[PDB]
């Protein structure tokens, strides 16, 4: 059960991550009003305001995105982290292995596998959208 | 924590409510201060809908046309999106028909489109009848409600409904 | 990344899928033989010719029990590889049955590869290199993951033969 600690080791560098990423989201958010007022006052024309925002509140937007992005990604591998313990004793218990309770603990190590790789073309078709 | 992350927009003219609406979904409240959209944003509400919480990260967009290069530029990732117009207003209506264009242009094929008629609220100054509404959704195969941010008419509901939609395709 | 391979191992029970794969994957080997159980798979994520590839590599159980519901995952299969151990015997006998599930079941453009696995195992070698290497040869289609050999290079080859379909 030594890999059970290096589970730990994943599972809270993620953590900790998140916590990063939330943080750079508030100041991102924070930093963003700030601008836009700026921004309102600075000029009335409205393509000059179009202007402007292309300049800097844009790129924050963006930021503020792969932020985002960054988090889901995380979130997805909490999920495998979490699937791959449950494929762990689901293994165990079919090893140990009336009649008709072991298929459905097989099939139910069957569906965690299906979980698992629904993510994984989940993440799949993501990427094909963004890239048209 | 969430288990997967949904790229929603909402897309309409100028003044028909979009700000609005969302800030009804987020916050639950309500002003009456009209600031116009500049560009392009987003915020976030987590769901949990029958056992899977998704995270959804919803885009205001600018309704003026002079944002609508910027605007559409994010149609790309968007898995739904809410066309909306304001049932007072008849121009709001009729731009419909380019809006759903401008999303064949920039979305996914794959996207859902959600139809929402704001401001059901005031019937008084209604231009646009509710089937009519209907009419059009049926034509498109895609959902329509009436929604008031000011009344708390039928947001949640829609946005659980597309979150739903888009879930439901989703393995 | 850039794009997603999906590939796939069959074979017999005690001919090494689970440790070459695991040797790829993790650059490692065990002597323990645990048997596989209906389905798995791994992601390993390469960075042949600049593309990005995430590769998504099935093992299967090649018990006889489970020989109906892993015929499930061959449609999907992208590029294969069949597993053959130098010392291992008479699983060839089956090579035939498996082809005959591939051609029964997975998709028609499916590619195909041949392995020579623990080959550190000379001593007990059985089979020379062109014993089979001469099927290969009338197909058109050798490695260790005890000495982890030829292993990495084994599975970047199937990224050949896939990715040049893509042009
Ligand atoms: N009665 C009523 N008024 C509403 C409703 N929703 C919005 N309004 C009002 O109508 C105006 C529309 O505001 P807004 O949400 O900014 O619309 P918008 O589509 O975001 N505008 P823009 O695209 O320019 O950003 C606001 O002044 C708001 O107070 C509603 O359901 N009922
Ligand atoms: N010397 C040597 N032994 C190996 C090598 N690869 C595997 N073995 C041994 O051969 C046996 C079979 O490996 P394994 O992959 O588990 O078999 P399998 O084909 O996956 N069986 P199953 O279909 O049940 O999952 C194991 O006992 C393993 O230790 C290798 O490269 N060299
Ligand atoms: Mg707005
Ligand atoms: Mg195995």
């Amino acid at each position: 059960k030594e890999e059970e600690m290096k589970r730990f080791c994943k599972a809270q560098t993620i953590q900790r991550r998140l916590n990063e990423i939330e943080a750079a989201l508030r100041e991102l958010e924070a930093e963003g009003v700030k601008l836009e007022l700026a921004l309102r006052r600075q000029s009335s024309s409205p393509e000059q305001q179009k202007k402007l925002w292309v300049g800097q509140l844009l790129q924050l937007v963006d930021k503020k995105n792969s932020l985002v992005a960054e988090e889901a990604e995380l979130m997805i591998t909490v999920q495998e982290l979490n699937l791959e313990e449950k494929q762990w004793q689901l293994d165990q218990e079919l090893r140990g292995y009336d009649r008709q309770a072991e298929d459905q603990v097989l099939r139910k190590l069957v569906d965690l596998v299906n979980q698992r790789d629904a993510l994984i073309r989940f993440q799949e078709e993501r990427r094909l959208s963004e890239l048209a | 924590t969430y288990d997967l992350l949904f790229k929603l927009l909402l897309i309409g003219d100028s003044g028909v409510g979009k700000t609005c609406v969302l800030f009804r979904f987020s916050d639950d409240a309500f002003n009456t201060t009209f600031i116009s959209t500049i560009g392009i944003d987003f915020k976030i509400k987590t769901v949990e809908l029958q056992g899977k919480k998704i995270k959804l990260q919803i885009w205001d967009t600018a309704g003026q046309e002079r944002f609508h290069t910027i605007t559409t530029s994010y149609y790309r990732g968007a898995m739904g999106i809410m066309l909306v117009y304001d049932i007072t207003n008849g121009k709001s209506f009729e731009n419909i028909s380019k809006w759903l264009r401008n999303i064949d242009e920039h979305a996914n094929e794959d996207v859902e489109r959600m139809l929402l008629g704001n401001k059901c609220d005031m019937d008084d100054k209604r231009v646009v009848p509710k089937g009519k509404g209907e009419q059009i959704a049926r034509e498109h195969g895609i959902r329509f409600f009436e929604t008031s941010a000011k009344a708390n008419i039928n947001i949640e509901k829609a946005f659980l409904t597309l979150a739903e939609d888009i879930l439901r395709k989703t393995p």
